[PDB]
């Protein structure tokens, strides 16, 4: 377990066991203090003496730390310098048990050191976005939007009438970078907003006064209203100082808002 | 709302707006706050709302500001009742109603101009209330003469007047006129500008003509910016101006040539922001610093008679500067005539928290006031009166008493009435005598003299030290030093030039027989390389050197 | 007048008998030879000027006989007659000792107890308890046998120690030097002390001179110092002046504590201190009741190192009527509470809260420098002393490893037990007061001489360190302070001990570059061996401007600084990864802050250097108005000395019955909203753990817990303030009083109406009072992973 | 505590010495109080 290897030369393993005739499984089990994030286990066989490098390992993992669960089939490990088994899925692990397996031409199994590769939760150790969260979707529908700006009208048109839809987009425009960039956010509200004054309405409370949704029901309780980014700022001045009939309506929100926030 | 809060900031601007769509509002604002007691609340927020041409002319027009600034110079000296507590707000309130070009032009006018006196004189109150008093008069009048001439004038004049340094007066000068003047510069784009920004919420209450979003932004810049900086600063992009229409500027303009060709097309002076326009004549001169201004009237040569760095060298400066003339060649290098000018007012910072001796171009901060006054005397010559003048006022000063113990220290001769880390001193000290000897040469013989002059260099270490250096006869010595012997053969070539110095040659082991000594050592040595068969323009001035000095002695033996 | 002053004072000097006194004991004292006692610290040096004890001092071991617990009786010739200034009786004590003796020590005349009855007329002092001799260190101490009798008179004496291990047997060791008045010129300078003596015509006039209340009250700095020197002497050698004393009592304590320097206060100390160590009034109430009378005056005191005193007084006496203390304090920190968070300006707040920084760069006026009740105070008054390695031992040198550059010796041989020495060279006879050095874990002792012309010529020992390498060497206000020039510092390895190489850190020195005429004066000493006005004031001038300078870049710079609020996952990723820009700017900001700092402290100097100088000349340096227009620095000191004054009280706790009427709700939240947010981290520390320790087991704790956290950190709330150091002290607050069952009632009634929405939702709100109730939780395994 | 030992001359080294412990008395409650 000790954090600084042994020489890579070390002339004697650090660690060795002794099989019985009838023994074909050693196993070690490492106890955490807390659970972490376990990535990858690391084990480093003694390079001197190859033969008593385990033929293969199973892994054995335990989020509680008391009902072990074997990660996959056990690797084959006979003929490797360096065993490094990395966990395709991050699992929490409050203990790991290392079952090696007697080596092929060899009654003693020699160990260097065992790494648990991994994070914490938090503290300094807690160092495909469109597969984990929505914005392929807002990806998608800025695409619709903008590629082709001849078609963005129709486009806008079939894309304004869904129900939360702007409160949805206000909520990812807000959200940290989750694989789209703010700017295509702002130009997927404001082009929403711009194809009739109703939204335009809708959106101008969302940004100003409530961004809140209109156990399936979209919510978006998490933001506070109102909250203002440079891209809210764009958002709104963009509203504004765009000429088209609803200009004056929206003109006239602002001011009402104003007028209300005294 | 308090005072200072950013949302009474933002609801400030939604009333300038207001009153800028309605100035009659502006009227009716004035009129709620009775234009009398007038709190710090009501002047931020007239000052706030009063930022627009219709509202700064009703403003001015109410006479409030002329009654604020009757009532602050009546209790300097010490119509409205003014308080001390009450100059500070009302100072930076007249600073933000000047960012305006209207009020700043009023506010420099012949009947504010008296209360910048009377600052002057109240600062030159409990110690609180009188730091917040200086705080509030340096920014009010940085603002006033920001990209002001007019008013760079003013307080030029008004700071001359007041010399006629130390404790707040020190202080002034050096945040006035010792920093680089910064200016508002206000971007327009078809296109948003992220480069910059951070995500996070930031509150940047800003004019609203400054606009808001991605397309619009608001840098301020010291005047030394250069336009291609400024670029960076928010992103092939080009920079346009309303005024020079259709013509894209140059990015490396610098702000101080765009404000010349501003102003050269009308664009009012002090004006608040530079207004340009980010779509897709560089020998033009930079506007006059305060710094400038106040020396081309003379300011530099007052300054000098009331004053690592060698403290030799900055002693030398200070010297130097009282010369009628001096501070115009000084100024040549506006950063290093600054940086020169911070040292010798006891401050060490460039005024960006670096300190001078690790700035850029350090060096020649040393010997960079010899060479200053090297080329002030190269360029008065001695039949113009002026040279007679400028040679006069040296000696009398002390200038070349100066520089004959500074030979003498650096030679290490004296009057005659590890190891690199000494090499490298040695060869800055034989930079010195080599810098000191071409300024003793053109104060001589510029590219008369007192007679006096003679007794003087021959009580000086002058003639040990040319006695001993023209002791050489290895050429290839006489190769390492090149430029140091370039200066001697020049100071020899002045001096022989000069009938009345001729003496300091002829025997008093004379120095022209040691120069004609070298003259036959270069010849040999040329006839030897010859045979074999920087000395390239080293060999030509030691011939040409001696040439001329035996001539000037056989013309004084047969004067004789 | 300053001469008549000035000859009381060498009145009151002494001197030690140059030659041996006689001394004949019983048989079961043994006498040591005075060589193997200073073994450890030899005085052969001291030799040549009859310093050593070998010429003067006897010393007895006690040998367990009989009756050792019995009376004792040193019987003392003198070699000859003289003016006896007093006889020192020292005693050691068994470090075993259960119990501190009753013994009774007097001195007699060779021809109550029973044998003091008998030889009551040949008494010359008191019986002396023996107690009132103890050192610190528990096992220690010494008696200055002293009287007016003693001083009135000129050949034989009787030391009669007598037990009312038991008794004296408990007194494992003794020892007695003899110590005259210094010879002086005056004329029988015998009848003048005993003039000063018996007289009460001159202890009420010492008293009103003090007070500045004669001479219309010009009386200069140095002349209220001597005056104290003359008190001091009285006190010691009588042990009615009491009564002087106690009945100006207010006005002595206001002049030298709010209206004098660190030094006077420290003479001042001093003298009190000597006051209380004497069938009077108690004198715990009467102290007590001048230092709170002038309490409210604290917002005016002058400086820093003189209100340390007056707190250390205070503090000693406090046991008096806990009530008085705890309210005026209360009522006092409460009234400056109030201005302390009047006076925060937004600047000041946003350096607190992006960068916890806290002190004040704009505000030029300091009041106290420390540098470590456990460090050295009052440091403005000083100055720090630079210092040129001149000579050193062996292959030693300094490197850097105004104020002086860090520095310590580097020794390339250090072995074990072994001695080094180095010599500094100030440049100049420097009025030393003040010296600092970190404790060395690499030397066992450090000795310290100091001399101006020569070691063998004016050499004197400032100090010997034993401790020194599980204590730093701290010198505070050196009152008789030495005029030396050059300073030896002998360091002696740790035995057991061979590390190649040794950092000694030197440590800090400070006093003063221009010794007055008066301060240099060498007559005014125990065995000896206007234009700078001027200079100063030009010296000071510059750095005014140079400050201003600095405070200008520092709001320049700042201006440019924004703080995110922490309501948002944007504003949560900027506080996780700070961009390089904004790295930047917080390094700049460092950079320019330290500049404030550095100058700020120079021009407190500065101005003390000057004011020292205006005071030399004669001079004077200067309810709820006070604290109106007292500096910032000074009203943080203050509250600072009230905190740990009550955070004392408390410890030492009738007080929680008072303190109920006041530090109610809205005191308790004032005080809170007052100091722990706009606070410094030790003010906001000891405020928050103030109002547990009072407040604590009240039932609205709770509610002001949640009322805090409700009005904080609600999302509506545009107060700014380091809400993360807040916040652990919320945690820390809560922790401490999570015994109370309302503590996580309330929060979690908060929790539960901010939640109500669901059932329009505050999250980051939330994640304040989640976070809070997690870790109050989780302190009332599977989870240890958060 | 190491206290210099040109106060034993004068009349003032128990007067140092008590202060001392005033001193460090105090230091000790502030540290007690804060570590309840």
């Amino acid at each position: 377990l000790q954090a600084t290897p042994p020489h890579r030369r070390a002339r004697s393993a650090a660690w060795s066991y002794i099989f019985l005739p009838e023994e074909a499984w050693c196993d070690l089990t490492i106890h955490l203090p807390a659970a972490v994030l376990l990535k990858e286990i690391h084990i480093q066989p003694h390079l001197a003496s190859l033969a008593t490098c385990p033929s293969s390992v199973s892994v054995e993992v335990s989020a509680d730390g008391v009902n072990m669960l074997p990660l996959s089939t056990p690797v084959v490990t006979s003929g490797l310098t360096y065993i490094k088994i990395q966990l395709v899925k991050a699992e929490v692990a409050s203990a790991v048990c290392l079952r090696l397996h007697r080596p092929r031409d060899a009654s003693t199994l020699g160990l260097s050191q065992i790494k648990l590769l991994g994070l914490t939760a938090f503290g300094t150790t807690s160092s495909d976005q469109v597969s984990k969260t929505s914005i392929g979707w807002l990806r998608l529908l800025h695409h619709c939007l903008t590629h082709i700006s001849d078609l963005e009208g129709m486009m806008a048109s079939a894309a304004a009438p869904t129900a939360n839809l702007l409160q949805t987009c206000a909520a990812l425009l807000m959200s940290p970078y989750c694989g789209m960039h703010s700017p295509n956010i702002e130009v997927v509200l404001v082009k929403i907003g711009l194809q009739s004054t109703r939204i335009g309405l809708k959106l101008i409370d969302i940004l100003l006064r409530n961004c809140a949704a209109s156990l399936n029901s979209p919510l978006l309780f998490g933001r506070l209203n109102g909250l203002s980014s440079d891209s809210t700022i764009d958002i709104l001045y963009q509203l504004g100082t765009t000429q088209d009939p609803g200009t004056k309506d929206r003109i006239q929100a602002l001011l009402k808002w104003v007028s209300d926030s005294a | 709302l308090p005072c200072n809060m950013v949302l009474k900031k933002a609801v400030d601007s939604l009333l300038c707006s207001m009153c800028h769509v309605h100035p009659n509002y502006f009227s009716l604002l004035m009129g709620w706050m009775g234009i009398l007691a007038l709190t710090e609340s009501h002047l931020a927020t007239l000052a706030s709302s009063s930022q627009s041409p219709e509202a700064i002319k009703q403003l001015l027009d109410s006479g409030l500001p002329s009654l604020l600034v009757r009532s602050l110079a009546s209790f300097c000296f010490s119509k409205m009742p003014i308080t001390a507590d009450l100059v500070a707000p009302i100072l930076r309130f007249l600073t933000e109603v000047g960012n305006s070009h209207i009020m700043k032009d009023w506010l420099g006018g012949s009947e504010v101009n008296p209360l910048w006196t009377a600052l002057l004189f109240l600062l030159c109150l409990t110690t609180q209330q009188r730091t917040a008093i200086e705080n509030a008069t340096v920014a009010f009048f940085l603002q006033c003469i920001s990209c002001h001439p007019n008013n760079q004038k003013l307080m030029a004049q008004v700071l001359c007047e007041l010399f006629q340094i130390s404790g707040f007066i020190r202080r002034l000068f050096l945040q006035l006129m010792l920093e680089d003047e910064k200016v508002t510069m206000f971007l327009q784009s078809p296109c948003p500008l992220y480069k910059g920004r951070i995500n996070a919420t930031s509150h940047v209450i800003q004019h609203p003509m400054y606009g808001a979003g991605h397309k619009f932004r608001t840098l301020h810049l010291p005047v030394s910016t250069t336009l291609s900086d400024v670029l960076d600063r928010v992103s092939v992009f080009h920079l346009f101006h309303k005024l020079l229409a259709g013509q894209p500027l140059p990015a490396e303009m610098t702000l101080a040539q765009l404000l010349t060709l501003l102003y050269d097309r009308k664009l009012p002076q002090g004006y608040r922001s530079i207004d340009l326009t980010v779509k897709l004549l560089l020998e033009t001169c930079p506007i006059q610093s305060p710094l400038q201004v106040f020396a081309g009237m003379g300011g530099l040569a007052l300054i000098a008679e009331r004053l690592p760095i060698p403290a030799h060298s900055l002693a030398a400066f200070g010297l130097f500067l009282r010369l009628p003339g001096y501070a115009e060649v000084l100024l040549k290098e506006r950063k290093h005539a600054q940086c020169l000018l911070r040292l010798v007012l006891g401050v060490t910072d460039d005024g960006e928290g670096s300190h001078i001796l690790q700035s850029p171009s350090a060096n020649v901060l040393p010997t960079l006031p010899f060479h200053v006054l090297r080329s002030l005397f190269s360029t008065t010559p001695l039949t113009t009166d002026d040279g007679v003048l400028l040679r006069r006022m040296a000696l009398e000063i002390g200038a070349l008493h100066l520089i004959l113990v500074c030979l003498s220290a650096l030679s290490h001769h004296s009057p005659r009435v590890d190891v690199e880390q000494a090499l490298t001193k040695q060869r800055l000290e034989e930079e010195h005598v080599t810098c000191l000897l071409q300024v003793l040469a053109s104060y001589i013989n510029p590219v008369a003299l007192p007679s006096v002059l003679l007794e003087l260099l021959s009580q000086s270490c002058l003639i040990p030290a040319m006695s001993s250096y023209l002791r050489n006869d290895s050429v290839l010595d006489m190769a390492r030093h090149v430029p140091l012997y370039r200066a001697l053969l020049e100071l020899l070539r002045a001096i022989a030039s000069c009938a009345a110095m001729v003496p300091l040659l002829l025997p008093l082991t004379s120095v022209g027989t040691l120069l004609a000594k070298m003259k036959t050592c270069v010849d040999t040595y040329t006839n030897r390389l010859r045979s074999k068969r920087g000395l390239t323009l080293l060999v030509p001035d030691i011939q040409k050197t001696a040439e001329i000095v035996y001539a000037a002695t056989t013309s004084l033996r047969q004067a004789n | 007048t300053l001469e008549i002053l000035t000859s009381l004072v060498e009145l009151t000097r002494f001197e030690t008998l140059t030659p041996r006194f006689s001394a004949t004991v019983p048989p079961c004292w043994v006498e040591v030879q005075q060589e193997q006692q200073q073994r450890r610290h030899p005085q052969h040096l001291h030799q040549q000027h009859h310093g050593d004890a070998a010429q003067h001092t006897r010393t007895w071991k006690l040998q367990t006989d009989s009756n050792s617990w019995d009376e004792h009786v040193f019987e003392l010739v003198l070699p000859k007659a003289c003016m006896v200034g007093h006889v020192d009786f020292k005693f050691v004590l068994n470090s075993n000792i259960t119990n501190i003796p009753q013994i009774q020590v007097t001195l007699l005349k060779n021809k109550l107890c029973p044998f003091l009855e008998d030889h009551k007329e040949d008494i010359l002092c008191g019986p002396v308890w023996l107690a009132s001799g103890l050192d610190l260190s528990g096992h220690a101490g010494m008696l200055t046998l002293t009287s007016p009798k003693l001083v009135k008179g000129m050949r034989s004496f009787l030391i009669h120690v007598k037990a009312v291990l038991r008794g004296c047997d408990l007194l494992q060791e003794v020892s007695v030097t003899i110590r005259r008045f210094k010879k002086t010129s005056i004329s029988k300078e015998r009848v003048q002390r005993c003039a000063m003596l018996q007289f009460s015509e001159f202890h009420e006039k010492l008293v009103n001179t003090l007070c500045r209340k004669t001479d219309d009250g010009q009386i200069t700095e140095h002349a209220q110092s001597l005056v104290l020197d003359t008190l001091c002497w009285l006190a010691g050698v009588h042990s009615n002046l009491l009564s002087k004393t106690r009945k100006f009592l207010s006005d002595i304590v206001r002049v030298c504590f709010f209206e004098a320097g660190r030094s006077i206060a420290h003479k001042c100390a001093r003298f009190l201190a000597l006051c209380i160590s004497n069938c009077q009034p108690a004198f715990g109430p009467v102290l007590l009741k001048a230092l709170l009378d002038n309490m409210s005056f604290l917002p005016a005191a002058t400086t820093g190192g003189s209100v340390y005193w007056y707190f250390v007084l205070l503090n000693y006496v406090k046991d008096e009527d806990l009530a008085g203390c705890s309210t005026a304090c209360a009522s006092l920190l409460t009234a400056v509470s109030r201005q302390l968070q009047d006076r925060l300006t937004p600047m000041e707040a946003l350096l607190q809260t992006r960068y916890g920084l806290y002190s004040s760069p704009f505000d030029p006026v300091l009041f106290d420098l420390e540098m470590s009740f456990t460090s050295l105070t009052g440091l403005l008054e000083v100055e720090p002393l630079h210092f040129t390695c001149v000579s050193t031992s062996d292959g030693t040198r300094i490197e850097r490893d105004q104020p002086p550059p860090h520095q310590s010796i580097i020794i390339e041989r250090m072995h074990s037990g072994a001695r080094r020495f180095v010599t500094l060279d100030f440049g100049r006879p420097i009025l030393l007061t003040d010296v600092l050095i970190p404790t060395c874990g690499d030397l066992a002792s450090l000795s310290i001489d100091i001399w101006t012309l020569g070691e063998e010529v004016d050499g004197r020992r400032l100090v010997v360190a034993t401790d020194i390498s599980t204590h730093s060497l701290i010198l505070h206000d050196l009152i008789p302070p030495p005029v030396c020039r050059f300073m030896k510092i002998t360091v002696i390895g740790r035995y057991g001990s061979t590390n190649a190489r040794a950092k000694i850190p030197l440590g800090f020195y400070y006093g003063h570059t221009y010794i007055l005429p008066w301060e240099s004066e060498l007559k005014l000493m125990h065995d000896p061996l206007d234009q700078h006005l001027a200079m100063m004031v030009a010296l000071q001038e510059d750095i005014q401007c140079r400050y201003n300078l600095a405070c200008h870049r520092l709001e320049t710079l700042l201006q440019s600084i924004d703080l995110p609020p922490l309501n948002s996952a944007n504003n949560a990723q900027y506080f996780l990864r700070k961009p390089d820009k904004a790295v930047e700017e917080d390094s700049r900001v460092f950079s320019a802050y330290q500049d404030c700092i550095q100058l700020q402290l120079q021009l407190n100097l500065a101005h003390n250097a000057v004011q020292r100088l205006k005071v030399a000349l004669g001079a004077s340096r200067k309810p709820e108005d006070l604290i109106q227009t007292s500096s910032t620095e000074q009203l943080r000191t203050i509250i600072r000395y009230l905190l740990d004054t009550l955070l004392s009280l408390l410890h030492a706790s009738s007080v929680p019955a008072v303190l109920q009427s006041t530090f109610h709700a809205q005191a308790c939240e004032e005080l809170f909203k007052h100091l722990c947010i706009s606070g410094t981290p030790k003010i906001r520390l000891h405020t928050g753990l103030l109002l547990v320790q009072l407040c604590g087991g009240e039932r609205w704790w709770g509610q002001f817990l949640s009322n805090v956290l409700q009005e904080l950190y609600n999302s509506e709330q545009l107060l700014i303030f380091p809400q993360d150091r807040v916040f652990m002290l919320l945690s820390c607050i809560g922790q401490r009083s999570l015994s109370n069952s309302g503590v996580l009632e309330s929060l979690l009634n908060l929790l539960d109406n901010l939640l109500s929405p669901l059932q329009v939702l505050d999250i980051p709100m939330i994640s304040w009072v989640v976070m809070l109730v997690s870790r109050l939780l989780d302190y009332v395994n599977q989870w240890s992973f958060i | 505590q190491a206290l210099d030992a040109r106060l034993e001359v004068g009349l003032e080294q128990q007067a140092e010495l008590m202060l001392k412990m005033m001193s460090t008395l105090e230091a000790d409650s502030i540290l007690q109080a804060l570590t309840n």
